[PDB]
């Protein structure tokens, strides 16, 4: 992602 | 007419074929990989990078990156690459021909859309494309129009609640378990025994360990003493080298947690509790309907007795005088791909497909005006 | 062999091996049914090449003159 | 075109030729004498030291040095003059007129192969050359691209597994147990039945005993209990003087000393277990592969019945679902050779050379950066 | 190890 | 070699 989890 | 394509890209698997099969002309792991060591031989034909069953087979070189995790593509020039193996290679068909179509997980980032749909106008020339969400195409491959769906394949589980073809957003649940989840802790948990693997090249071993060995417990602490108290469980499996492993009550021990993502140390609720919550964000008038038409659907959802697992711990929370459902067909692991085969051969779709035309002049942000 | 007037042994022999030679030593060597079916049409090429080299050298002589060509 | 030169240095024993050819031109010993007795007739024509197939034939007088041991190059002095007979005597072609090619066993000292360079070079004057790993150059002689060879000449035993042309630096096994450590023992064993041989022109004799009698045991010790028991194995060898000695069960004693290194005294293992513990440095994926191609390459390995003593002691250590195939071809004293004359007669090296105008910018130490 | 290396 | 064996 782009923040949360690492995606 | 030329027939559309239907590209499933998931995660680790893609899908693809033409409109209007049954099945898809194409099934491989969406896998990149780029060779590690130092090569000595000289005239070998050295190529710069393998995607799929060439990078499957050749693994042992190899360093292997999946571009797409939890539904997100966060490596484009990966991407592209396995877009470029599907319609060259593996289909052998040039894109500029007809149209193409696309799937993705509800609720992830919106610019993924935009790429997506940037990059098949302009480096792919594609005439027209839509994308459509995968829990919606597997009720089109269900026979059905009212439907709960839980879609778990690799990087992303989701409910989405369909009530005669009116979705309810505000319902829409998402968890990132899946298949890929249960792989690192069944990497982490086969340690136990002493077997070790630590590689990409070896995670695909263990992948394929969870495909033959692993089911799903009626109800786990029993079979948890059991396979405590009697070996008789126990199964063995011939690692590539020959060697044999053997494993226990280990084996149902991964999909279980799919209901409880404690295990992994997560803190959301399993699959049977947020499909139960999620019926219950619906309004009163439809919950009997999703009670009846609950649908499997995904390779996650492929484990021995995950059907019944369900049936029965959703049966624990529902209100004893409904009847609950669990539709769980064998082909399930395809049938987002079915559903767009079908939805891309109807006469009436036609209409809905974005056309390069459009995009020239609104720019890439269209797909958020005419699609979901 | 029948054909040819060669002996039988000789060419089962040599078909299904090759002989390597150091000045010192030498190795007679197995080779594998595709290298063995490799050699068996590379002789075929090379006889039927051959043979018409010589087909066409004695249509050669029944065309030549004895007088000096001086140009062509 | 003009054809490059192949020279394989080995040890014991120089091969050189022209690439393309399939066996050397010249087969002579790395081998330099200096007479130590007093000249006592005048007028004889006396020549200060002699090389290869002259100190061979004139041993009796005198002493005998090899300049390269343990794939070292100890002397250069002797090892420039090995060189000059090879190309202006016994090829009778100036090396300034076309490439050359040399091999050297892996893992050894960094400057041995700048020292090579800087001779080639600067005395020789070769317009370009290059330097290629012996276990690399096996595989290219017996038609395989993947591989794990055991390459044992005088001086070095070596295992590199290669798969698919990309080699496992990691997994490189270098020994030091050869041909010439076989014949020292062979010498110290002989003197058990009272037969003596303490010069270097009678250890010329000791290997060529080696040579001839010797054979490698399929289980060692029930032939030390046959032959101890029955006379019917001994074998009987003409001196050059006409002496007659027998050699019994001690003829198997000094080659199987490659899979007892304690016989000598050193640590470490047979050259079985150093090969199955180069495949376990292996990655899981391959070993199948490098279980199957094990190719035997240099003279050493010549000894009858070590093809079969090696697949059985490695079937022992191999998981026994596996299939083990021991390559030994009859050639494969030559291998290297061959394999360094199809290298250089590639088109697609002609860029890899080292060219003189390369090494005059980056001085000796290019070889490091421009070979393997 | 009993499988994935030597320990 | 240069220091564990003698070349
Ligand atoms: N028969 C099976 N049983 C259990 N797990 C499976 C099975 N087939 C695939 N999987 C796992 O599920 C994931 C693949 O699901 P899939 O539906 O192909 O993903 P997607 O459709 O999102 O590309 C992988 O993690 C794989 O290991
Ligand atoms: N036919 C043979 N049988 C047994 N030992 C041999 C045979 N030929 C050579 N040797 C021994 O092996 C060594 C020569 O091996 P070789 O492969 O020629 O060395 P290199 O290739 O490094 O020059 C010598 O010690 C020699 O005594
Ligand atoms: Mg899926
Ligand atoms: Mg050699």
């Amino acid at each position: 992602w782009x923040a949360x989890c690492p995606a | 007419e030329t027939t559309a394509l239907v590209c499933d890209n998931g995660s680790g698997l893609v899908k693809a074929g033409f409109a209007g099969d049954d099945a898809p002309r194409a099934v491989f792991p969406s896998i990149v990989g780029r060779p590690r060591h130092q090569g000595v031989m000289v005239g070998m034909g050295q190529k710069d990078s393998y995607v799929g069953d060439e990078a499957q087979s050749k693994r042992g070189i190899l360093t292997l990156k999946y571009p797409i995790e939890h539904g997100i593509i966060t490596n484009w020039d990966d991407m592209e690459k396995i877009w470029h193996h599907t319609f060259y290679n593996e289909l052998r068909v040039a894109p500029e021909e007809h149209p193409t179509l696309l799937t993705e997980a509800p609720l992830n980032p919106k610019a993924n859309r935009e790429k997506m749909t940037q990059i098949m106008f302009e480096t792919f020339n594609v005439p027209a494309m839509y994308v459509a969400i995968q829990a919606v195409l597997s009720l089109y491959a269900s026979g059905r129009t009212t439907g709960i769906v839980l879609d778990s394949g690799d990087g992303v589980t989701h409910n989405v609640p369909i009530y005669e073809g009116y979705a309810l957003p505000h319902a829409i649940m998402r968890l990132d378990l899946a298949g890929r989840d249960l792989t690192d802790y069944l990497m982490k948990i086969l340690t136990e025994r002493g077997y070790s693997f630590v590689t990409t090249a070896e995670r695909e071993i263990v992948r394929d360990i969870k495909e033959k060995l692993c089911y799903v417990a009626l109800d786990f602490e029993n079979e948890m003493a059991t396979a405590a108290s009697s070996s008789s469980l126990e199964k063995s499996y011939e690692l590539p080298d020959g060697q044999v492993i053997t494993i226990g009550n280990e084996r149902f021990r991964c999909p279980e947690t799919l209901f409880q993502p404690s295990f992994i140390g997560m803190e959301s609720a399993g699959i049977h509790e947020t499909t139960y919550n999620s019926i219950m964000k619906c309004d009163i008038d439809i919950r009997k309907d999703l009670y009846a038409n609950n649908v499997m659907s995904g390779g996650t959802t492929m484990y021995p007795g995950i059907a019944d697992r369900m049936q029965k711990e959703i049966t624990a929370l529902a209100p004893s005088t409904m009847k609950i459902k669990i539709i769980a067909p064998p082909e399930r692991k395809y049938s987002v791909w079915i559903g767009g085969s079908i939805l891309a051969s109807l006469s009436t779709f036609q209409q809905m497909w974005i056309t390069k035309q459009e995009y020239d002049e609104a720019g890439p942000s269209i797909v958020h005006r005419k699609c979901f | 062999c029948d054909l040819m007037g060669v002996d039988y042994e000789e060419m089962a022999h040599w078909l299904c091996h090759r002989k390597l030679a150091t000045a010192t030593e030498t190795y007679i060597k197995p080779i594998s049914k595709l290298h063995a079916i490799n050699a068996r049409d590379a002789l075929a090429k090379h006889i039927y090449a051959n043979l018409f080299n010589w087909i066409v050298d004695h249509v050669n002589k029944a065309l030549h003159s004895t007088v000096k060509q001086h140009s062509f």
